[PDB]
DNA sequence: TTTATCCTGTTAGATGGTT
DNA sequence: ACAGGATAAA
């Protein structure tokens, strides 16, 4: 029953289209200045859109963004000679979603992540003292604005603190709002417990209310009743500087039991005396009261690409109306037009801001499909309005029982992000107000009404009843077998009868997240390692020819039609045009449809973004069929690794510590192997001196290394490129003809490959060049990798491993037909990390092998039998045992072991092992780095850090430990001075080893002489001194720089 | 006692209570006899290459020294609080330019420096309201302090003026055509060779900070010097 | 055998910072006061004259070259320009040399003001509220009691109360004479100025035998101050500042990528713009609110360069980030002595991945 | 010659912050 | 912000 997959990204940003940039236009539209002479309507309702320029892949292309323009109309209206001059004006441009849920800035896909915050509303929550009974704080948090504390006292005393500042009795509040004692007697159900706050601090009235309240806000100034009545109007009254949201609305009168409209979104004095009873309820123990859960899911929301846009609009629009009101007092004449009063810069920068530069919007994932889909459904709890890294803690990032089918229990990082980034569970949406959702198939007398429609249920509302797993077994029609169910009451798990269940999950794979799902035989693995695996599929490298798993899950086909890479037939016809970047169907009796189909493209992580035709010309076609995949697709369905022959068992030493022995095949026959594009890039600047050209006249340079320039001093598309190849040919005009210099862009040392694309952007041609540049060119070069030694291979069931020996296949152990095998892999790292379900799939894939089948088995499927995956293989094993007719295939004394020989000498190894077929993955990820000597810093003259850059290891203060601990000083101190920032002492020592001599004795390094000059800096007179050595004599003070 | 500092300037302003039209009238016949007495003593600088004494001073004005002296006094009192009533007029200006490159306490302090030069040219006999001269001289000081304090690399103020020409420009090409002006029109436009528009841009830039994170800018830019292997 | 033995630290005298920052010429002019608030200029990229980059103060900009171009190549050197007066030497210097910036009006260090032990307010005897008052313009102090019977030395005096003490002052009857009131950081100097070491010692010492309890403990904390004072043999009036230092430009870089520039460009430009103004308020006679103000932005400035927000608001930079001071580069993880000076990246270092090597030896490793 | 850079003045009235 | 005037540096 998945719906649509990445609909979280959708609906938010049909929702801000739609809804939510008209309800920002028309909250600020009336602009009205000072001497109340002009006033600005902006008629927001009617905002139109222009289409927009270039194209989607015109933007990808070019390095441009992929937007609208807005523009809505307004009416300049002068309040006395009311001449109107309606007008239509430009707001600004708006980046527009694709049909994938991304957006495209700068030419680079990014997208939105969602935001997991605490939801507006009151949270009432008792603490404890030391010796002191339990006191209760209630906090009344909104949308947008100040919040507003109250506390109980030991004494029985409430208090109230406004923002940060110190508390005051919650009386002046109540009668600086304008109440009187009969009402906030009245509303209140125990009034003597306020009573002895009134009598405790004296009953305010409004006048000294405003007074004292401005004067606890506000000191040093002097008290006034207008003064106070205005500063509360501004707090939280001002509906411009204090929003509840519609969700705050509807928190404040579900949790206080109030009847207020939804319209309203600002407090009220209602909203402020129900808080203080709850609170004085739940301090008498009343009964229908209870402290809050801020953990809980029902009490967080989600925020997405419409709302951040929104309040950034807002911001925005803020400072337009400040413009606006700035040009419009100060004009002495009515000569202005809505046109020449309007400043679109504010708007556009915020929301340049937001989409460029922001922590929410992210560069996007785009290994493969899978990664891009788990990137659209991630949650954060970081980011302008949520936690940050020092302030979250152990509870944080923990699992609440009320994630359960909302949010996946295993897939997050490992680090200092874990449990502060999560993942969408396979059925759970967020509905309009923020919450997540998730649906449930209703129980009556025991039966499932799966003829009914799901009933979907936020994390408050499945509280009360008792809801059964989605692994539950029913019989025909629809009741539940069994005496007693697993059922979650009140965030517990209990067991009851089936007669008292009254909802069921959709699916067992209803609680896990879709890289989660895609493991087969789940529930035998442990959940750090299906962690690993989860994660690790999301690295994993589209292949040169990919391959669908022969022990698949069943969410392969859906994982991969919503990263819109696969193209499928909406049309129940014929083929009548293939072409390696164009199909053609003709409807049975209609039009034609006509796809292009993208090639050798580049991702955001230098993968390749290709896209091949299935069919072939002359092909009868139905709706809803494959017409063309991915890079990481093969007929439909995700296909990120391959199958291949595996053993468990240790090789000589080569299977150590989570290392992985593999075949040559697996080079040679193009397994696991892969097109990588990187991109280099040129500036043609202008400087002081003069102008850079491109040119193939550089200097010091013959014609030997000028072959592949195309006489502009570019190289050429198709050509290839070794290390330290020239691409692109500048010169720089220096100052001391022969006066050219060059800085011409070369490959960096240890790349190459084909050139393929080599694209040119000047200001002539049209181009947002940069500032102060000429010439922008842009080089796509290419290449196809293999599997090799110091490469990461991994597998679905968190099994990683680096490949450290590739052996001749007749050095590889062979089977009892001959077939050498593909890889093996130590079985000392199965039962330690409790990853059981790799050996299950390696035999189940033998006997797809075996059988030319697929198999299609979905995560706990042990509701229908005892141990239903080892009946399934052993059964699978023995129909493939009969179906091929070799006896040595499978064995009833060891089922899944088979005899295995020693390529080396012949040999039968002493015992059978298991053998299979396994599906693997290759890893993202460029690592292999050396320094000798390079650039260094600017302050301290130390080494750079960073590959790009000819970077330096740090030696940190551990490791001057584990040197101090050796005795070793010399060591010590040529790393210190002499390989780190010994100006002088570093070209000695290279001297010295150059012309063969002694590396001479260091100095003092010139980060310790920058610490003592920012140290006198600081007007501190420290110094360094060489004591005297006679008797009347005075230290003198050493000069270092020198 | 409070910790803002500016919160607090706004404090001691307050304790000053507006001046009446004919209180600016009898301050301004004051602060004229003031700046007269001021252009004698001048004189007699020029005269003696030296600062007069108070003695010297008052026989240049025909004076006992003692109503010399208090004359001085008044006078001095009466520009001081001429500046002292209209320091509110001078924040009530400098709140529309919070943004710009100084800090607010930066353009009060440099407001009142206009306040105070337009206190000294203030003439009665125009017949006009004091608000409406300080007016000019409160936002020249500002904008002239914005020009000149607001960037580390700083520009000229006829490259502020340039600027300002250039972006009117070409928001009225773009309003004209429909369309966003190009280099070559902006260039013919303003009659200047398009380097010179180039560079004009070039100029523009803000510099960013060596502490921006990418890690920190100021950790990705090598050194100026030899390399040890070019040695 | 080794250059120095012992690193000795001591308080900075006016003396000492102006020694640090003033050398001579041979035409005679004295260099080292950094008087512009300007860094480089825009178009020739070249450093102005009497700004935190100059040549005349830091350094030529360029290794045997001066700054009009009258000089060029090594064949000069020590040569001094006459046109400019530039050192045609090394550019090595400009991170050696410093430079100094004179202040119209003293400030206080925050380090001696705002820390755990208040080392002003503990040898003034005074609460760190008033001190701080005092400081930042908040309120008068008597530096002299003169003839007053309810004034007492060092009190703090409110604006109404010094006003109306003013009126007592200059009534026609009053006999009131010699009674001395400051405010800023000079009353703070006049008040370090104030105390004789030797008879506080004295006196606190006497104090302390006949003493117990916590009485006891801040007598005692007051007189290991004074006592760490007398030793030093140092003037506890230098915590006031009224010279200050200024870095050497090659230890606050402002590089060309866009211009990269160092947050102290920022800070020390905000102390020489606002020491100019208040130098030019002193010179017209402005109105007392105005200096005072000045003063007090004056204060902030130097607070901000020396340790950005210790004790006011934090100075933000064109994005809402805090401006690196001088106490953030020597503090913290990210400090120097733990970033630079306990580790260091090195030179002839590599990183790889890890794989087993099973016919190796355990002294052996292989490497690609 | 021709700009690049600095200096001075401006008359309706206006008079305490945002985030 | 904008206009006029003085000057020196390119
Ligand atoms: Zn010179």
């Amino acid at each position: 029953h998945l719906p649509d997959l990445v609909a979280i990204q959708r609906n938010s940003f049909r929702w801000f289209l739609e809804e939510g940039l008209i309800e920002e236009l028309e909250s600020f539209s009336p602009i009205t200045d000072y001497t109340g002479k002009l006033e600005l309507h902006f008629l927001g309702k009617q905002y139109k859109l222009k289409r927009p320029k270039y194209d989607v892949d015109e933007a990808k292309r070019r390095d441009g963004t992929y937007s609208v323009q807005m523009y809505v109309p307004t009416r300049l209206i002068n309040k006395e000679t009311g001449e109107i001059k309606e007008q239509e004006v430009f707001i600004g441009d708006l980046p527009l979603m694709t049909d994938r849920g991304t957006f495209i800035i700068n030419g680079a896909e990014r997208v939105i992540v969602n935001q997991i915050v605490r939801s507006p509303g009151v949270y009432y929550k008792s603490e404890r003292d030391k010796n002191g009974r339990l006191t209760h704080n209630a906090s009344l948090i909104p949308n947008r604005g100040a919040w507003l504390k109250f506390e109980t006292d030991k004494n029985g005393l409430v208090w109230v603190r406004i923002d940060k500042t110190r508390k005051l009795s919650a009386q002046v509040l109540l009668k600086a709002l304008g109440l009187s004692d009969n009402e906030i007697y009245d509303k209140l159900r125990h009034p003597e417990y306020y009573q002895k706050t009134i009598d405790k601090e004296g009953q305010f009235s409004e006048d000294e209310a405003l007074m004292e309240l401005y004067r606890k806000l506000r000191p040093g100034e002097p008290p006034t009743v207008s003064g106070g009545q205005q500063l509360l109007e501004s707090r939280f009254f001002d509906p411009k500087r204090y929003d509840l949201g519609r969700v705050g609305r509807y928190k404040l009168n579900k949790k206080l039991g109030l009847n207020v409209a939804d319209t309203v979104r600002t407090l009220t004095s209602e909203d402020i005396l129900a808080a203080i009873d709850y609170l004085i309820n739940l301090e008498l123990d009343l009964g229908g009261c209870e402290v809050d859960d801020i953990d809980h899911l029902g009490n967080r929301r989600v925020r997405s690409v419409g709302e951040l846009l929104q309040n950034q609009v807002r911001v925005g629009l803020n400072r337009l109306e400040r413009i606006i009101r700035e040009r419009m007092t100060v004009s002495d004449s009515d000569s202005l037009s809505p046109a020449s009063l309007v400043n679109p810069k504010p708007l556009v920068a915020a929301i340049k801001e937001f989409f460029g530069s922001s922590q929410l919007s992210q560069f996007m994932d785009q290994t493969n499909p899978l990664a891009e889909l788990t990137h659209k459904r991630r949650l954060s709890a970081l980011g302008p309005g949520g936690l940050t890294r020092e302030r979250a803690g152990f509870a944080v990032r923990d699992i609440h029982p009320s994630h359960y089918g909302r949010i996946c229990p295993i897939e997050t990082p490992e680090g200092p992000n874990a449990g502060l980034i999560g993942s969408l569970a396979t059925h759970a949406r967020v509905n309009d107000y923020g919450f997540i959702e998730t649906p449930f198939w209703r129980v009556e007398e025991g039966r499932v009404r799966k003829d009914l429609a799901p009933v979907y249920m936020t994390a408050d509302q499945e509280d009360d009843l008792r809801v059964a797993p989605g692994d539950v077994a029913t019989d025909d029609a629809g009741y539940i077998l069994g005496t007693t169910i697993p059922v979650r009451y009140r965030q517990d798990f209990t067991t009851t009868t089936p007669e008292r269940v009254d909802y069921v999950a959709l699916s067992p794979v209803q609680i896990i997240s879709v890289a989660t799902s895609l493991i087969p035989f789940l529930e035998h693995d442990d959940a750090n390692r299906a962690l690993m695996g989860s994660n690790m599929q999301r690295q994993a490298v589209p292949l040169l020819r990919p391959e669908r798993p022969l022990v698949g899950t069943g969410l392969e086909p859906q994982a991969a039609r919503d990263s819109g890479m696969v193209i499928t037939s909406p049309v129940d016809g014929t083929i009548s045009y293939v072409d390696a970047t164009h199909i053609e169907v003709t409807a049975d009796t209609g039009e034609k449809y006509g796809y292009a189909l993208q090639k050798y493209q580049r991702s955001n992580q230098d993968t390749c973004l290709n896209q091949r035709p299935i069919v072939f010309e002359g092909d009868r076609v139905q709706r809803g069929q494959v017409i063309a995949d991915g890079s990481a697709t093969e007929k439909g369905e995700l296909a990120l690794g391959q199958n291949i022959l595996v053993a468990y068992m240790p090789w000589e030493g080569y299977n150590y510590e989570d290392a992985i022995l593999i075949s040559e095949r697996l080079v040679y026959d193009d397994v696991y192997t892969s097109i990588h594009i990187e991109k280099f890039e040129i500036e043609a600047r202008q400087t002081k001196l003069g102008p850079e050209e491109i040119t193939r006249e550089i200097p010091n340079v013959g014609e030997d290394a000028l072959r592949q320039l195309d006489e502009n001093g570019i190289i050429r598309v198709g050509a290839w490129v070794e290390s330290g190849d020239i691409l692109v040919g500048k010169v720089t005009p220096k100052g001391e003809a022969r006066d050219v210099r060059d800085n011409s862009l070369r490959v960096p040392n240890g790349e190459k490959g084909r050139v393929v694309d080599v694209r040119l952007f000047t200001r002539e041609q049209g181009d947002e060049l940069p500032p102060g540049a000429n010439m922008v060119v842009r080089v796509y070069v290419a290449q196809k990798r293999k599997i090799q030694v110091g490469d990461k291979m991994a597998g679905r069931h968190g099994n990683k491993g680096i490949i450290s020996r590739i052996l001749p296949c007749e050095d590889m152990p062979y089977l009892p037909d001959g077939t050498p095998l593909d890889i093996v892999l130590n079985p000392l790292g199965v039962p330690s990390r409790m990853n059981v379900g790799q050996v299950f799939e390696c035999m189940l894939g033998w006997a797809g092998q075996l059988l030319d089948a697929r198999f299609k088995v979905t995560p706990f499927d042990e509701m229908y039998g005892a141990e239903a995956s080892r009946l399934t293989v052993n059964a699978k094993l023995s129909e493939a045992r009969e179906q091929t007719g070799q006896p040595w295939v499978f064995s009833d004394d060891e089922p899944g072991k088979i005899q295995v020989y020693d390529g080396r000498t012949g040999e039968p190894f002493d015992r059978p092992v298991t053998v299979g077929r396994a599906y693997m993955l290759k890893l993202v990820h460029d690592k292999i780095h050396a320094r000798s000597t390079g650039p260094y810093s600017l302050v301290t003259q130390q080494p750079l850090g960073g590959k790009a850059q000819q970077g330096g290891q740090r030696f940190g203060e551990m490791e001057v430990w584990a040197l101090e601990a050796y005795g070793a000083a010399y060591i010590l101190q040529e790393l210190l001075t002499v390989k780190s920032d010994d100006m002088q002492g570093r070209n000695e020592a290279l001297n010295a080893i150059v012309k063969g001599k002694a590396i001479p004795r260091p100095g003092t390094p010139e980060s310790f002489k920058v610490l003592m000059r920012e140290l006198q800096s600081l007007c501190l007179d420290i110094a360094v001194y060489k004591a005297s050595t006679e008797d009347y004599e005075e230290d003198k003070e050493v000069d270092l720089m020198a | 006692y409070t910790e803002d500092s500016i919160r607090l300037y706004l404090q001691e302003i307050g304790r000053i209570r507006l001046l009446r039209a004919d209180e600016e009238i009898e301050l301004a016949r004051q602060i004229a006899d003031l700046l007269a007495l001021e252009r004698i003593r001048d004189e007699l600088l020029e005269q003696l290459d030296r600062l007069p004494s108070d003695a010297e001073w008052a026989a240049a004005v025909d004076s006992p020294l003692d109503e010399f002296r208090r004359r001085l006094f008044r006078g001095r009192r009466a520009k001081d609080k001429m500046v002292q009533s209209n320091l509110r007029l001078v924040v009530s200006i400098a709140k529309k330019y919070m943004n710009r490159g100084l800090s607010f306490q930066d353009l009060i302090q440099e407001g009142s420096l206009g306040l105070i030069r337009a206190a000294e040219k203030f003439d009665h006999e125009k017949g006009y309201k004091f608000s409406t001269y300080a007016t000019w001289w409160i936002r020249q000081a500002i904008t002239r302090a914005i020009a000149d304090q607001s960037r580390t690399i700083r520009l000229p103020v006829h490259l502020y003026e340039t600027i300002s020409r250039i972006k009117k420009t070409t928001k009225l090409l773009s309003q004209e055509m429909g369309r966003k002006p190009t280099e070559e029109e902006i260039a013919t436009r303003m009659e200047m060779t398009i380097e010179k528009l180039r560079f004009i841009a070039k100029s523009a830039q803000l510099p960013i900070s060596l502490e921006t994170p990418i890690s920190r800018l100021g950790d990705f830019i090598e050194a100026d010097g030899e390399t040890p292997e070019d040695e | 055998e080794q250059r120095f033995d012992y690193v000795k630290i001591a308080l900075a005298s006016p003396e000492r910072i102006r020694q640090w920052g003033e050398r001579t010429l041979p035409n005679g002019q004295v260099v080292g006061e950094v008087t512009k608030p300007e860094t480089i200029n825009y178009r020739t990229l070249k450093p102005e004259m009497d700004g935190l980059f100059c040549e005349k103060i830091f350094g030529p900009a360029k290794d045997w070259e001066c700054h009009c171009g009258k000089y060029k190549r090594v064949r000069h050197r020590g040569i001094v320009c006459e046109r400019c007066g530039v050192e045609v030497t090394e550019s090595r210097v400009r991170r050696h040399r410093m430079g100094f910036i004179k202040l119209a009006a003293p400030v206080a260090h925050v380090w001696y003001l705002k820390g755990i032990p208040s080392y002003i307010a503990i040898l003034l005897d005074m609460p760190l509220r008033d001190v701080e008052q005092i400081v930042y313009f908040n309120s008068y102090v008597v530096l002299n009691p003169g003839n007053h019977s309810e004034l007492q030395y060092k009190q703090l005096l409110n604006e109404d109360q010094w006003m109306e003490i003013e009126d007592q002052i200059y009534a026609e009857e009053s006999d009131l004479e010699g009674i001395e009131v400051g405010i800023g950081a000079e009353a703070l100097q006049q008040l370090l100025q104030d105390l004789n070491l030797n008879e506080e010692s004295e006196k606190l010492r006497q104090e302390i035998a006949e003493s117990k309890g916590q009485k006891r403990a801040k007598l005692i904390k007051r007189l290991r101050v004074i006592d760490n004072f007398i030793g030093t043999e140092s003037r506890p009036e230098w915590m006031v500042l009224n010279v200050i230092p200024v870095i050497p430009p090659d230890l606050r870089p402002m590089v060309q990528l866009r211009f990269a520039t160092s947050d102290l460009n920022d800070l020390y430009r905000r102390v020489i713009n606002r020491n100019n103004r208040l130098a030019r308020l002193q010179e017209i006679l402005a109105p007392e609110i105005i200096v005072r103000n000045e003063k007090r932005m004056l204060q902030e400035a130097v607070d901000a360069l020396i340790d950005n927000g210790r004790r006011g608001r934090t100075v933000v930079g064109a994005n809402n980030r805090p401006l690196k001071s001088l106490s953030d580069i020597i503090e913290g993880k990210q400090g120097r002595f733990r970033q630079n000076l306990l580790g260091k990246r090195v030179d002839y270092s590599g990183r790889s991945v890890i794989v087993v090597g099973p016919n190796l030896k355990i002294h052996q490793c292989g490497l690609p």
